[PDB]
C-alpha cells in the first residue's frame, strides 16, 4: 500500500511534469512550419542474458551461508562461479569477444 | 489594470529567462571562430553568462554564422537554420557573414548571410575581436528583453 | 503523513539536481581557469532557475512522423525509474523499508534501459538507433558486472537489507574489507549512468537530463552507504544524515572531477575494459568473497 | 621448472589482471581445505537456534539431558564466547 | 576564488538535508517519540499485532508497563 | 640535429615489470592526472569582469 | 481452485493460441512462447507459495533459466532466418515441405 | 476488501496477455508482454514472494525482454487460501531457495551443464559460414 503509493505518486508527478512541459509552448503561436544488422551487437546482448541467468544462480549465495553443510554449499558456490569462468573462457578464445 | 499587469510582469520574468540562458551553435566556418573560441577561453568565459558552449542544433537558442558562407554552403546553414526551436535568433559575425567581406566579388561566396536566413545583430570586425563579440551577445540579450509578446497577445 | 513523506523525498531530490548543474558548470570552470555562471544570481545561484523556465517555455520539436506514444512515454519511465531508486535508502531511516532493498534497486537500474531503447527506436534515425544500440550493449554489460561486485559484497553484510549496512560498517568501512571491488564498482557505476570517460552519447530534453542526474546522485549516495558506513547513534540520526550527505556530494564532485579530467573511451575500448578485465577479476573475487568468512569464521549473522 | 618461470614472468608481463585474477581465484579454491578455522564456522551455524528446542519426555533413563538450562548437562558455548 | 563554488554545493547539500531528515522526526511524529519498530521475519509482526491488541487505542506504539499487571 | 621522441626501451627486470603492473593495477597516472587538475582548481581564474573590465589595447 | 489461478492458466491458453494462430513475424511466436512461460512460472509460484513447500521454491528459478536460454536459442535462430531473407516473416520458411 | 486486488491484478494480466496475443507490431507485443510481466510479478510479491516477485522483475523484464527488445529494434475468492501460523525469524522461500547449494546439488549440476552447452551452442550457431 505504502508502495504502490510511492509508485503512484513518482509516476504522477514525471506525467504531470512532462505535460506541462510539452503544453506550455503549445499555446502561444508559432511559426509551426537501415538493413546493416550488425551481428556482434547481437552476440554481445546474447552473452550478456546467458551472464545474467547464471547471475540468477548465484543470486541466493548471501542465505547459502548458513546451512551447516559448508563443503558442499562452498563446493557448489565454486563451482558456479568456475563454470560461469569458463564460459568466459570460451567466448574469449574462440574470438566471441571482438569487434 | 491588473490584466495587463499580469502579463507585463510574466513578459518580463519569461524575457529574463530567456535572455539569461543562451545556448548558441556556432557555425565555424572560418577564422571569425578562432575569436569564438577565444570568447569562449578563460579570459572572457562566455559560459559564465549563462552562455554554454557548443549546444547541439536541437537545443540552441542562437545561431552564430562566423565565416564565410560559400555557394556550396548555404543549403545546409539554412536547413541547420530550419531544424532550430522557436524562438531562434541568428548572430552575423565578420565582414565574411555580414556582406561578403573580402571576398564579396566572388563567383562561389553568397554576398552576406542575410541573404538566407535572417539577422538579429550584426558583429564588424575582421574579425571582430573576442571582446567584440561578447558586445553582440549583450545586445542581442538587451534586445531580447526589450521585447513583448503577451502584450501583444493581450492588446490584439 | 505519509504523502509529506513521499514529497519531501521527491522534491529535495529534484532541486538537488537542479543545482548539481550548477556546481557542476562552476567545478569544471574552476579547473579551467575560469568561472562558471556568476552573473545570474548573485553567485550564479539562479543560473537553474533561469535554465528550467527557458527550457519550458522553449518549443517543442516532435518528430511529425515517429511514434508519439512513445515520445511521451520515454521521459516518463527514465524520472519514474530515477525517483523510485531513492526509497530504499537508509538515511539512516529508510522511507521504505524492503527486505531486499538491494535486489529492488537492481532490478529498476535495469528496467532503466527501456528508456534509451524507446528513446533511440521513436528517434526515426538510423544513426540515432545505431547510436542507442551501442548505449544499451554498454549499459547492459557494466550492469553485470554491477551485480555481481554487488553480492561479492553483500557476502559479509547478511542480507540484502541496506539498513543491515550501517550495521556491518559500524567500526570500519567497507572500502578497508575490499577496496579493489569499489575501484570496480566506481568505474561500473561512471560506465552506468553515461558519464565521462564512457559519455559515447525542450521540455522532454530537460526531463531526460534530470533522470540522469538524479542517478547520477543516486549512484554515489548508494556506493556512499556501501562502502563509506556512516556511524548512527539512534538518539540523533541528523549525525548520519550529515555524514552521509558530505560522502555523497564529494562522490558527486569525484565524478565532474573525472569528466574534467580524462579523454574518453572508443567503444571497443571500453567493451574490451569490461568483459577482458573486469569480468575475470570480478569473478576471482567473487569466489575470493565467498571463501573469506568460512575460511575465517566470520559469517555474518541474519539468515 | 625453468619454462614454468619462464612464462611466469612474461604473463606478470602484459598481462597482469589474468594473473592476479587466476591467482586469487586459486588460493580461494586452496585456502577453505587448509584452513582451522571452517571447523569453527560449521559450529557457530549448529549454534545458531531458530526453531523451538522441543523437550523430551523424561523416562527415568536420560542422565545426559539437563532439567533446566542452568544444570551443567548439555552442549555448552564457552568456547564461542571465548572466540 | 574557489571558494565562490561553496554557495551552490552549501544549496544542494541543503536539499540532500531534507528527506532523511524529514522521515526520521516524521518516524518520531507516528510512532509516539520513537523509531518506528521495524517487521521483517513475521515475527516482529506477531509482536506488533500483540502490542496493537494490548494497547486499548488500537495504537502498536502505546506500550504497557507493569502498571497494567495489576 | 634531430632528436629521437619515442625510441625508449623498458627495462625486463622484476623491479620494473612489478611497477608496471602496479600502475596498470593501481592507475597511478590517472590520480597524477586528477592531482594536477585539482591543482589547477586552487588558483586564481584568468576571466576578466566585462564589461566592467576590458582587454588590453594599443594605440 | 480459486479465480487466480483460473485467470492464469486463461493467460496461457490465450498464449498458447496466439502462439498457433502465426499471422507473421516468428519474433511474435518467441514473444507468445515467452509469455506462456511467464504464465506458467507465475503459477507454479503461487502453487508452491500456497502449499508452504519449502525445497520447491528452488522449482522457479530453473525454470526461468532453461526457459530463458531457449530464448538466447530461439533468438540465434531468428536471426539466422533473417540473414538469409532480410526479414523474419514466416512465410519466408517454404522451402521444406510435406 | 480492497474489491479483490488479486483479481483484480489477474484480469488486468489476461487483458495483457490477450493484447499482446494479437501480434500487432512485434514492437508493441513487447510492450504488452512487458506490462503482463509487471502485472505478474505484481501478483507474485502482493502473494508474499518477495525474491521470486524481485527475480522476476530483475532477469525478466531487465535482461530477457530487453535481449528481445534489442534484436527488434536491430530489425525492421482469494484471502481464504491462506495460512494462520508465522514463519519464524526467517523468511521461508528465502530458506528454501538457499537450499539449492545444499539440498540441491544435482540441480546446480545440470543447471550449470546446461547453461555452458547453450553459451557453446549459441556460439556455434551464429558461427555462420
Ligand atoms: C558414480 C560414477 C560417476 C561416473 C559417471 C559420470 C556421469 C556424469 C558425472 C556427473 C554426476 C555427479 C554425481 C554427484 C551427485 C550429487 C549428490 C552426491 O554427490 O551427494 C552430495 C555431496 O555433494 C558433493 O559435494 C558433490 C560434489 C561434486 C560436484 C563438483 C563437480 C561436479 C562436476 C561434474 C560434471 C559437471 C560438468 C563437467 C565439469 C568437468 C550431497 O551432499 P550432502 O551435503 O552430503 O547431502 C545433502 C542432503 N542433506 C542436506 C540432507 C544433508
Ligand atoms: C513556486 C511555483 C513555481 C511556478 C513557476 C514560477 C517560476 C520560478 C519563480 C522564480 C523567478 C526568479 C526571478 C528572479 C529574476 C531577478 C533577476 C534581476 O537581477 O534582473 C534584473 C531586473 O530586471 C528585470 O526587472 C527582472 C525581471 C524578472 C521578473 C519580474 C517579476 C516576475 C514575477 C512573477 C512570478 C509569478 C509566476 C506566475 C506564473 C508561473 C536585471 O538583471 P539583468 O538585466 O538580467 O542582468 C544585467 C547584468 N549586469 C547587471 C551585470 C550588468
Ligand atoms: C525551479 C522553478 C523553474 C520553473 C519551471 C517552469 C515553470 C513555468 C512557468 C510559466 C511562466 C509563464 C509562461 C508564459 C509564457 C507563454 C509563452 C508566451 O510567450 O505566450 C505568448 C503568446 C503570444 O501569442 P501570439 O502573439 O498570438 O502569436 C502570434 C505569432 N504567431 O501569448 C499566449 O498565447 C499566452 C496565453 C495566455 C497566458 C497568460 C495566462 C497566464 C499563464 C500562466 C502560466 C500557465 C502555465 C503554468
Ligand atoms: C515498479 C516496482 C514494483 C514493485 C516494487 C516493490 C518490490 C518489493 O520488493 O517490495 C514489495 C513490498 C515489500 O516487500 P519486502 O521487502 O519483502 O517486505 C515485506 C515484509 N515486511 O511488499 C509488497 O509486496 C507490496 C507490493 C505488492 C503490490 C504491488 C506490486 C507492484 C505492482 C506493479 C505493477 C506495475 C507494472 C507495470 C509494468 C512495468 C514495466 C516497467
Ligand atoms: C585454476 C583456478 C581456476 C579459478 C580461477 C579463475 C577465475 C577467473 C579467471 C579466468 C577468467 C577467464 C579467463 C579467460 C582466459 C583467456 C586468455 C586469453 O585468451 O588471453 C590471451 C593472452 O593471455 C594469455 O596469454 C593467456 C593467459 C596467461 C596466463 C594468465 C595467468 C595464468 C596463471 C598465473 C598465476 C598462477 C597462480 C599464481 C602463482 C603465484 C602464487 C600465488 C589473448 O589476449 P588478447 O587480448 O585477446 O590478445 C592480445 C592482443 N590484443
Ligand atoms: C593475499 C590475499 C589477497 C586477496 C586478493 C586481493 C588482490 C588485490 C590486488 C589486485 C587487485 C587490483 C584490481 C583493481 C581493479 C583493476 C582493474 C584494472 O586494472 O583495469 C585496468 C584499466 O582500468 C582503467 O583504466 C579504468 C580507468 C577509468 C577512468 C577513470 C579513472 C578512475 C580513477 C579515479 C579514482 C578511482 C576511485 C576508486 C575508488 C572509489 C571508491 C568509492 C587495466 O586495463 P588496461 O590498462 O587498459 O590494460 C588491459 C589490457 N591488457
Ligand atoms: S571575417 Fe575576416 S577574420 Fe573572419 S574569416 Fe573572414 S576574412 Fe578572416
Amino acid at each position: 500500500m505504502n508502495i504502490m503509493l510511492t509508485l503512484l505518486t513518482n509516476v504522477t508527478l514525471a506525467s504531470l511534469l512532462v505535460l506541462i512541459a510539452f503544453w506550455l509552448p503549445q499555446l502561444n503561436a508559432y511559426s509551426e512550419k537501415r538493413l546493416p544488422f550488425s551481428m556482434k551487437f547481437f552476440l554481445v546482448a546474447i552473452t550478456f542474458l546467458l551472464f545474467d541467468l547464471e547471475i540468477a544462480l548465484l543470486l541466493p549465495l548471501p542465505w547459502a551461508s548458513q546451512t551447516n553443510n559448508l563443503k558442499t554449499m562452498l563446493t557448489m558456490a565454486l563451482f558456479l562461479l568456475i563454470l560461469l569462468a569458463a564460459s568466459l573462457a570460451y567466448e574469449w578464445t574462440q574470438k566471441g569477444l571482438e569487434w | 489594470s491588473r490584466g495587463e499587469y499580469v502579463v507585463a510582469k510574466l513578459d518580463d520574468l519569461v524575457n529574463w529567462a530567456r535572455r539569461s540562458s543562451l545556448w548558441p551553435m556556432t557555425f565555424g566556418l572560418a577564422c571569425c571562430a578562432v575569436e569564438m573560441m577565444h570568447m569562449a577561453a578563460p579570459r572572457y568565459d562566455m559560459d559564465r553568462f549563462g552562455v554554454v558552449f557548443r549546444a547541439s542544433p536541437r537545443q540552441s537558442d542562437v545561431m552564430i554564422v562566423a565565416g564565410t558562407l560559400t555557394n556550396k554552403m548555404a543549403p545546409a546553414l539554412r536547413k541547420v537554420y530550419d531544424q532550430m526551436p522557436e524562438p531562434r535568433y541568428v548572430v552575423s559575425m565578420g565582414s565574411c557573414a555580414n556582406g561578403g567581406g573580402y571576398y564579396h566579388y566572388s563567383y562561389s561566396v553568397v554576398r552576406g548571410c542575410d541573404r538566407i536566413v535572417p539577422v538579429d545583430i550584426y558583429v564588424p570586425g575582421c574579425p571582430p575581436t573576442a571582446e567584440a563579440l561578447l558586445y553582440g551577445i549583450l545586445q542581442l540579450q538587451r534586445k531580447i528583453k526589450r521585447e513583448k509578446r503577451l502584450r501583444i497577445w493581450y492588446r490584439r | 503523513m505519509f504523502m509529506i513523506n513521499i514529497l519531501s523525498l521527491i522534491i529535495p531530490i529534484l532541486l538537488a539536481v537542479a543545482f548539481l548543474t550548477l556546481v557542476e558548470r562552476k567545478v569544471l570552470g574552476y579547473m579551467q581557469l575560469r568561472k562558471g555562471p556568476n552573473v545570474v544570481g548573485p553567485y550564479g545561484l539562479l543560473q537553474p532557475i533561469a535554465d528550467a523556465l527557458k527550457l519550458f517555455t522553449k518549443e517543442p520539436l516532435r518528430p511529425a512522423t515517429s511514434s508519439i506514444s512513445m515520445f511521451i512515454i520515454a521521459p516518463i519511465l527514465a524520472l519514474s525509474l530515477a525517483l523510485t531508486m531513492w526509497v530504499p535508502l537508509p538515511m539512516p531511516y529508510p522511507l521504505i523499508n524492503m527486505n531486499l532493498g538491494v535486489l529492488f534497486m537492481l532490478a529498476m537500474s535495469s528496467l532503466a534501459v527501456y528508456s534509451i531503447l524507446w528513446s533511440g527506436w521513436a528517434s526515426n534515425s538510423k544513426y540515432a538507433l545505431i547510436g542507442a544500440l551501442r548505449a544499451v550493449a554498454q549499459t547492459i554489460s557494466y550492469e553485470v558486472t554491477l551485480a555481481i561486485i554487488l553480492l561479492s559484497v553483500l557476502l559479509m553484510n547478511g542480507s540484502y537489507t541496506l539498513s543491515t549496512l550501517i550495521t556491518t560498517q559500524e567500526h570500519i568501512w567497507m572500502i578497508f574489507t575490499s577496496w579493489p571491488l569499489a575501484m570496480m564498482w566506481f568505474i561500473s557505476t561512471l560506465a552506468e549512468t553515461n558519464r565521462a570517460p564512457f559519455d559515447l552519447t525542450a521540455g522532454p530534453f530537460a526531463m531526460f537530463f534530470m533522470a540522469e542526474y538524479a542517478n547520477i546522485i543516486m549512484m554515489n549516495a548508494f556506493t556512499a552507504i556501501l562502502f563509506l558506513g556512516a556511524s548512527h547513534d539512534p538518539h540523533t540520526p541528523e549525525l548520519y544524515t550529515i555524514n552521509f550527505v558530505l560522502k555523497t556530494l564529494a562522490l558527486t564532485i569525484t565524478f565532474l572531477w573525472i569528466r574534467a579530467s580524462y579523454p574518453r573511451f572508443r567503444y571497443d575500448q571500453l567493451m574490451h575494459l569490461l568483459w577482458k578485465s573486469f569480468l575475470p577479476l570480478t569473478l576471482a573475487l567473487c569466489m575470493w568473497h565467498i571463501s573469506l568468512p568460512i575460511m575465517t569464521a566470520s559469517i555474518p549473522p541474519q539468515s | 621448472a625453468g619454462r614454468i618461470a619462464s612464462f611466469l614472468k612474461n604473463a606478470w608481463a602484459k598481462e597482469p589482471v589474468l594473473v592476479a585474477s587466476f591467482a586469487i581465484g586459486g588460493l580461494a579454491i586452496i585456502l577453505p581445505s587448509l584452513s582451522p578455522y571452517t571447523n569453527y564456522a560449521i559450529r557457530i551455524n549448529r549454534a545458531t537456534p531458530y526453531n523451538y528446542p522441543v523437550p523430551l519426555r523424561d523416562d527415568g533413563n536420560m542422565p545426559d539431558v539437563p532439567s533446566h538450562p542452568q544444570d551443567p548437562q548439555g552442549p555448552s558455548l564457552e568456547w564461542l564466547k571465548n572466540l | 576564488m574557489w571558494f565562490e563554488i561553496l554557495p551552490g554545493i552549501a544549496v544542494m547539500a541543503a536539499c540532500l538535508f531534507i528527506p532523511g531528515m524529514a522521515t526520521a522526526h516524521i518516524h518520531k511524529f507516528t510512532n509516539g517519540g520513537k523509531e518506528k519498530r521495524v517487521a521483517h521475519f513475521s515475527y516482529q509482526w506477531n509482536l506488533m499485532e500483540r502490542d496493537r491488541r494490548i494497547s486499548g487505542v488500537n495504537r502498536y506504539h502505546v506500550t504497557k508497563g507493569l502498571e497494567n499487571i495489576d | 640535429t634531430y632528436k629521437f621522441v619515442n625510441m625508449r626501451e623498458p627495462s625486463m627486470d622484476m623491479k620494473s615489470v612489478t611497477d608496471r603492473a602496479a600502475q596498470t593495477l593501481l592507475w597511478t597516472e590517472l590520480v597524477r592526472g586528477l592531482g594536477m587538475t585539482l591543482s589547477y582548481l586552487f588558483r586564481e581564474p584568468a576571466t576578466i569582469n566585462y564589461p566592467f573590465e576590458k582587454g588590453p589595447l594599443s594605440p | 481452485m480459486p479465480l487466480v489461478y483460473m485467470n492464469i492458466i486463461m493467460a496461457f491458453a490465450i498464449a498458447l493460441a496466439g502462439l498457433l494462430m502465426y499471422r507473421s513475424h516468428l519474433m511474435s511466436s518467441l514473444l507468445c512462447l515467452e509469455g506462456m512461460m511467464l504464465s506458467l512460472f507465475i503459477m507454479s509460484t503461487l502453487i508452491i507459495l500456497n502449499t508452504h513447500f519449502t525445497l520447491a521454491n528452488m522449482m522457479p528459478i530453473i525454470l526461468l533459466v532453461f526457459a530463458a536460454c531457449e530464448a538466447a536459442l530461439g533468438l540465434s535462430l531468428l536471426v539466422m532466418v533473417s540473414n538469409t531473407y532480410g526479414t523474419d516473416y514466416v512465410q519466408n520458411l517454404n522451402l521444406l515441405q510435406c | 476488501m480492497t474489491m479483490y486486488i488479486a483479481f483484480i491484478l489477474s484480469t488486468i494480466f489476461v487483458i495483457g496477455f490477450v493484447g499482446f496475443s494479437s501480434k500487432p507490431s512485434p514492437i508493441y507485443g513487447g510492450l504488452g508482454l512487458i506490462v503482463s510481466g509487471g502485472v505478474g510479478c505484481g501478483i507474485v510479491l502482493n502473494f508474499g514472494g518477495s525474491f521470486l516477485g524481485l527475480m522476476v522483475f530483475l532477469i525478466y523484464l531487465g535482461g530477457m525482454l530487453v535481449v528481445f527488445g534489442y534484436t527488434t529494434a536491430m530489425a525492421t475468492g482469494d484471502w481464504v487460501i491462506y495460512d494462520t501460523g508465522d514463519s519464524g525469524f526467517f523468511s521461508e522461500e528465502a530458506m528454501g531457495i538457499a537450499a539449492l547449494y545444499s539440498y540441491g546439488t544435482w540441480l546446480v549440476i545440470v543447471t550449470g551443464w546446461s547453461l555452458l552447452i547453450g553459451v557453446v551452442v549459441i556460439m556455434e550457431i551464429t558461427r555462420g559460414n
